[PDB]
DNA sequence: AAAAAAAAAAAAAAAAAAAAATTTTTTTTTTTTTTTTTTTTTTT
DNA sequence: AAAAAAAAAAAAAAAAAAAAAAATTTTTTTTTTTTTTTTTTTTT
């Protein structure tokens, strides 16, 4: 007779008059205005705050907080009452509840057996993401014994018939078909996270675990993000996980075996019904946020903007010595290198991609190698970089072989289709990719990485999936000189072991020469060791880390021209730079250093957000490639 | 017109069923074009000089001369086109009768349906409805013989168990042979059985529309009987079908959500 | 769609506007008056003249009786159609129209093969009638295979399931449940009649046959009652019985058997559905009457009685010496034995049963014992009596 | 001459016997592919 | 002559083909036993 869950009932009067009567700070209903939405297609969830929770009501919120699994039906059904009575909403649609600003926090460690089935959040690292699909919640069934049909069985993430045909003379509980029109589903991503480098214990992996997306956040999560996550930690059903037997369900019922027919073996355990018990942690994300937000929230980013972060951009770029300011705050641990803080500097800005009427896709990312005698912090810029952007990766020399490098395949474990697994450039895809002592990458992945700058793009075809990923992504490579020691009676080409067409491709060479001047010498100790001994001061960067990493993803968006008298300028300095040319540089001057002074003169019209490249900026580029290109020194 | 129930059992219910048959002759038979014109009939001249079997017809002018049909057409897809592959069939009959030996079945493409969604957004709620889509053909398989009207030797006594159709959901089985009655060990008859090309595409989001940090999606695709080898792999093309469910995709099997592939039965094919 | 038995709808057209036409000599519809009276449950049943649809037309009474048996259903359906068309009654209620005053006869013997179908109009004594029951007209069906309901498959006196499950994939011929509520029934009765005395041919038994009696008919006929079966010969199927083998019905696909399913012996006979066609003859009565008219409580004698022949009972009861006028009515050729007359005859108007207070019978009718030297007209007596 | 015992024939009912019957799923096997080690070969 | 780079080998893991493995009572027929009825043959 229909037996009432009394808590969860009274959770549910309690979060609708929540719903209906908590009013935000100017008086007005927020979750009333939140709850309008819902009626527009394409959206099944309300957002609210479990802040709001705890304000309006303490009780209900512990009580949510400690019995979040039974409760969560109950406040779907009180949103659907609270969205149903005042909007003429479809009658099927089904709705979600998301919290955020949850107060406590936990790790991946935390979350042990004794979280399950009760609200909790953590941070993760979202290794990849397989595809959307319509998952079953609600089945209906017809026995194929009687031609009954049995209707609203539920779904315990796993594949469910049900238990038994409602027909009490007919005990079907094999023969099944289920009728897919009348049941219904829910969009479904399954996701894969693992523990952010914070977290690790000593000598331990970065555990991983799966984390599933139901309808509405659901996209939301991409492979590479730092994403915080809330919900519930549920229990999957696993089966032949283990090749010793374990816990085993089976029925009560004390039946034994007639003679010819006996209870034993096989037969006997289809049965009895035995079964075994294995499950597996799979955490079910209510809400997804990223776990350092950006903003609060051209023209679009711009509108996201608030008020404050708006006028400080605003004020950045009015801000004349912005270009020195951001090398500091970018480095205030370097000293000198002021060329390479240069160069990286425009590297993070970037360039302008284009293409032809034809279809060459032009460059616009412009890659930088630092070459240069040992500790002379070329693994410490790109260190610096790694830290400080977003899309930001980070590999070594020959510690990525080839797969993990550029992309990966596996297939979908619950579907036929494949995953492409995202490697370092996918990931670094409109960002950075550091790579440290390039010179020493195996030819094999050399050239892989040298196709991914020729055509900012790779295509994967490997196991049975062919695809075309995209990586604009720019590469501030290090490279050690033979010898270990950088040699300037030579040429460059013949000081690093580089193939000719990635030398080629490379757009900024930066040498770094361990020269014995003691002055220099002395700056050098004074600086590093007054940064060990006031760590936490001894930093001024002008402008801190978000301040300029929120100036860059707003000046990204802006796409300079090229007007006609900064072209004329353009073209004679490159003449210049070709009479410079015609004693002889380390590496020769072609066409490609043009092309080189154009992205970085579009790459110096993107640091000061502007719809124009100037002289000034031509200018600039121009000496930072003439400065760039050293005389080879014949004694 | 339009009651309580859904718009798939009304249009399945037989009263609107010649109400919307009807609805489509008369178009086909009356608009005439922008210009006066009767395009229909040099559509249909061409596609009989050709035998091309299969009509295309364009959703603006369909949705602007009667948009009842327009709105049902996404809603329940599958009846609406069978039902106007009988009256394409009936009109070219009409226009020339000689056409009965030329394959008994025309295919309509609809063309330009207005809403296109994106590979990225394909959810439950276009589950069983004609949307347009864009991608590129990563791989195609070859041109495959499916059964479309299948008689099986009942190989207990070889009675010709008649022409079963084929529908593209679940395997037909027949029950048992109206001769020695037994649900006997029945196997196809390979020539009066009358198959029909199938071919296998599949289509994925292409990298100049996909966004910053991503993977391209990829949604198969089936081609039917006229539209086999109407893209090789790298085309860019749109694709208009009904995203499809109810085949036999599920992951009932053992270890695995209860989650279900999906399917585009394509229903035009537009390179770009 | 379909295709219609062209001639059984014309005719069915022509028999409505017989019923709708057709005066009596006042003017009034003497039928339009007798569907009215057909109201009434227990009153699912129109006696109809053949005289009266003669008098209608001509070739619509010579199709009639040469095919009645091709039309018969569309018969009833006119009557259905008929009576709905202008009254209210359960819209499941089946309307029988039986005929009556059909001029010619014929003799049991004279039922052959040429008579099978076309109406007939035969006369002989009753022997048995057997109870009252429903009969199946036409019942529906659940395949038990694919659960696919069957409407209305018409049975042909014979407990006949459907030739095959509706869903064309199933071929269900062998498996069926009769959803026996929502099937159709009628009252039915079978009474065994015989060829009388005068139609007997020389040397030879009575020819007896089991006539069927359907709606309305189906109590009124009864033991000894020399009644007139104005129906239809009819084959019905027969029994398993006949030892010579003889005309067999089979299938005409060609279809052979494969090496295993050999069609040779019973898997052969049953996958090919040989079976037997085997018949006797039964009479389809539609509605009986008495031989000889009887007379064309005591009010209801005077009632059922006509006016003449009320009259004549009237003033006869009244006239004085009945007593000898009755003795030589009843035996105008014996002479003598004139007491003896009398004492049968007072016999045969017999007396009063009476009953008590304690219920014990108390015989009225006399019993009346003739004793004598041979040849004395005892039989004569007797035979008088009998006839 | 009437009664009755026996005979053959016909029918009902209970016990035993007769007959009807492919489809779905799982597991071995083969075959390739990929990783990583080992080996061999070219260079300074 | 020894170091670096490349090629081949060895071994583990995965995907499909095709041969094996498993499940699996109920309804109809019909012979035999028993009783019953009409008749003929025999006895009182
Ligand atoms: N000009 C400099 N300013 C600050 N630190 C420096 C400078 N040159 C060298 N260092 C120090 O040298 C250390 C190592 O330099 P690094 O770039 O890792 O060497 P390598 O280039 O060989 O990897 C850094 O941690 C850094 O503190
Ligand atoms: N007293 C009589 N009056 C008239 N007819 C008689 C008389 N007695 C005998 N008969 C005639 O005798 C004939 C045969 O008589 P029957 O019926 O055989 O008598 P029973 O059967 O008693 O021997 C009849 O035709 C009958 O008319
Ligand atoms: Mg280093
Ligand atoms: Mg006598
Ligand atoms: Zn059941
Ligand atoms: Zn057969
Ligand atoms: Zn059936």
């Amino acid at each position: 007779l229909e037996v009432r869950d009394e808590v969860a009932e009274k959770c549910q009067k309690l979060f609708l008059d929540f719903l209906e009567e908590f009013q935000s700070s100017d008086g007005e209903i927020k979750y009333l205005q939140l709850a309008e939405e819902l009626i527009r297609p394409e959206r099944n969830t309300l957002v609210v705050s479990f802040v709001d929770l705890e304000q309006f009501n303490q009780q209900l919120s512990t009580t949510i907080q400690e019995e979040f699994y039974r409760v969560y039906p109950y406040l779907c059904r009180a949103l659907k009452t609270f969205v149903k009575d005042r909007k003429e909403i479809p009658l099927a649609k089904d709705f979600y509840v998301a919290f955020q600003d949850l107060p406590t926090r936990h790790k991946i460690r935390e979350l042990t057996s004794s979280r399950i089935g009760l609200l909790t959040r953590i941070s993760g690292q979202v290794v990849r993401t397989h595809p959307v699909h319509p998952e079953l919640v609600s089945g209906t069934f017809l026995c194929l014994d009687c031609q009954t049909v049995i209707r609203d069985v539920e779904q315990q993430f796993k594949y469910t018939q049900p238990n038994i045909c409602r027909n009490p003379v007919c005990a079907n509980r094999r023969r099944f078909l289920l009728d897919t029109n009348k049941s219904r589903f829910v969009d479904f991503q399954k996701v894969r996270i693992q523990e952010t480098q914070a977290e690790l214990p000593r000598g331990s992996i970065p555990r991983s675990l799966e984390v599933i997306l139901r309808a509405e956040a659901v996209e939301s999560a991409q492979a590479g993000d730092k994403c915080d996550f809330t919900g519930t930690l549920i229990v999957v059903p696993d089966v032949s996980k283990l090749s010793t037997p374990g816990a085993r369900a089976e029925t009560n019922s004390r039946v034994s075996g007639v003679d010819g027919y006996e209870t034993e073996g096989i037969r006997g355990l289809r049965a009895l019904g035995v079964r075994d018990l294995s499950y597996r942690l799979v955490f079910l994300a209510c809400c997804v946020a990223p776990t350092n937000p950006r903003f609060g929230g051209a023209e679009s980013i711009k509108n996201q903007m608030t008020v404050k972060e708006w006028e400080k951009v605003f004020e950045m770029s009015q801000d004349k010595n912005l270009y020195h300011n951001l090398c500091t705050s970018l480095f205030p641990t370097i000293h000198g290198n002021d060329e390479v803080k240069r160069g990286v500097l425009l590297m993070l800005f970037g360039g302008v991609p284009k293409t032809t009427g034809e279809g060459t896709s032009l460059r616009g990312d412009i890659n930088v190698c630092i070459v240069g005698d040992p500790s002379t912090a070329k693994s410490q810029f790109l260190k610096h970089v790694e830290e400080f952007s977003p899309r930001a990766v980070y590999t070594s020399g020959k510690a990525s072989s080839a797969a993990g490098l550029t992309a990966a395949v596996v297939r979908d474990e619950e579907s036929h289709e494949f995953v492409i697994e995202a490697g370092a450039l996918m990931l670094a895809d409109n960002g950075v990719c550091c790579i440290d002592e390039f010179d020493k990458m195996d030819v094999r992945d050399q050239v892989a990485i040298h196709e991914a700058m020729e055509q900012q793009t790779i295509s994967i075809t490997k196991a049975g999936v062919k695809a075309t990923l995209n990586a604009r992504t720019s590469i501030l490579a290090a490279a050690n000189p033979i010898s270990g020691h950088y040699d300037r009676s030579k040429s460059l080409k013949q000081n690093i072991n580089l193939s000719a067409p990635i030398m080629s491709r490379f757009d900024l060479f930066f040498i770094l020469v361990d020269e014995c001047n003691e002055v220099t010498d002395y700056a050098i100790a004074r600086r590093i060791v007054d940064l060990h001994s006031r760590i936490e001061e001894s930093i001024d960067r002008v402008y801190s880390l978000d301040d300029i990493r929120r100036y860059l993803l707003f000046a990204r968006q802006f796409k300079p021209k090229i007007s006609k008298e900064s072209e004329d300028f353009i073209v004679e300095q490159y003449k210049h730079l070709r009479q410079r040319d015609g004693t002889k540089s380390s590496w020769r001057i072609t066409v490609r250093q043009l092309e080189s002074m154009i992205r970085l003169s579009e790459a110096m019209a993107r640091m000061h957000c502007c719809d124009e490249v100037q002289p000034k900026h031509v200018k600039e580029a121009f000496r930072l490639l003439n400065k760039s290109i050293i005389r080879v020194e014949t004694p | 017109d339009l009651k309580g129930h859904s718009v798939r059992e009304w249009v399945s219910m037989a009263g609107p069923r010649l109400e919307i048959h009807h609805r489509f002759k008369n178009f086909l038979r009356t608009h005439v074009d922008s210009h006066g014109h009767n395009v229909f009939k040099e559509r249909i001249s061409d596609m009989c000089k050709e035998n091309r079997e299969s009509l295309v017809v364009n959703y603006e002018d369909l949705a602007a001369r009667e948009h009842v049909l327009a709105y049902f057409l996404p809603e329940a897809p599958a009846e609406l086109l069978q039902i106007f592959d009988e009256a394409a069939l009936e009109v070219v009959l009409a226009m020339y009768p000689k056409y009965d030996r030329i394959t008994n079945h025309i295919h309509v493409r609809i063309s330009h349906l207005p809403l296109v969604e994106e590979l990225r957004s394909l959810r439950q709620l276009h589950l069983n409805q004609l949307i347009r889509t864009s991608g590129v053909v990563t791989s195609c398989t070859g041109v495959l013989p499916q059964l479309s009207m299948v008689k099986y030797n009942c190989n207990k006594c070889n009675f010709v168990l008649g022409p079963f159709c084929q529908s593209q959901n679940q395997e037909v089985k027949p029950g048992s042979c109206p001769e020695c009655q037994s649900a006997g060990p029945f196997e196809v008859n390979m020539e009066e059985t009358i198959y029909q090309n199938y071919q296998r595409i599949r289509i994925q989001e292409s990298p100049g529309k996909v966004a910053a940090g991503r993977l391209p999606r990829s949604k198969d695709a089936i081609l039917l009987a006229d539209l086999v080898d109407s893209c090789k792999p790298g085309d860019e093309i749109e694709l208009t079908g009904i995203y499809h469910n109810n085949y036999d995709g599920s992951l009932n099997t053992a270890n695995g959500f209860p989650v279900f592939a999906t399917v585009i039965l394509a229903n035009h094919v537009a390179k770009k | 769609l379909e295709v219609r038995d062209e001639v059984a709808e014309k005719c069915q057209k022509l028999f409505l506007d017989f019923l709708e036409e057709f005066q009596s000599s006042d003017g009034e519809i003497k039928y339009l008056q007798l569907a009215e009276e057909l109201i009434r449950p227990e009153r699912n049943t129109l006696v109809v003249s053949f005289v009266d649809l003669e008098q209608f037309n001509q070739q619509l009474s010579t199709t009639i009786q040469e095919e009645f048996y091709r039309v018969y259903p569309y018969l009833c359906r006119a009557l259905k159609t008929f009576v709905k068309d202008r009254k209210e009654i359960p819209l499941a209620k089946d309307f029988y129209v039986a005929f009556q005053d059909l001029p010619t006869r014929h003799k049991i013997r004279e039922l052959t093969s040429s008579r099978i179908g076309l109406l007939t109009r035969i006369s002989g004594q009753v022997v048995r009638t057997h109870p009252v029951h429903p009969e199946l007209v036409s019942g529906t069906f659940l395949c038990l295979d694919c659960q696919t309901v069957i409407r209305d498959v018409e049975q042909q006196f014979k407990y006949t399931q459907p030739n095959i499950c509706r869903n064309p994939v199933c071929a269900n011929r062998r498996r069926f449940l009769l959803d026996t509520n929502k099937s159709r029934f009628v009252d039915f009765q079978k009474v065994r009649i015989q060829e009388t005395q005068a139609e007997l041919p020389r040397g030879s038994i009575p020819r007896s046959l089991e006539v069927i009696l359907r709606a309305e008919a189906v109590e009124s006929a009864q033991a000894g009652d020399k009644c007139d079966f104005t129906g239809t010969l009819i084959v019905v199927p027969d029994v398993s019985k006949l030892s010579t083998p003889g005309a067999r019905a089979e299938t005409n696909s060609r279809v052979s058997g494969v090496d295993g399913y050999e069609t040779e012996g019973i898997r052969g006979l049953r996958a090919l559905g040989v079976r037997d066609l085997s018949y006797r003859l039964v009479f389809l009565a539609c509605c009986v009457a008495p031989t000889n008219p009887r007379f064309g409580t005591a009010e209801s004698i005077k009632n059922q009685m006509t006016v003449k022949e009320w009259e004549k009972v009237f003033e006869m009861s009244q006239d004085k010496n009945l007593y000898h006028n009755l003795c030589t009515s009843l035996f105008p050729t014996i002479h003598g034995n004139d007491e003896v007359k009398r004492g049968v005859l007072l016999m045969l108007f017999g007396g009063v049963p009476k009953t008590t207070g304690e219920g014990t019978s108390l015989r009225g009718d006399i019993n009346v014992c003739i004793v004598g030297d041979p040849s004395t007209a005892k039989s004569q007596f007797l035979k008088h009596v009998e006839e």
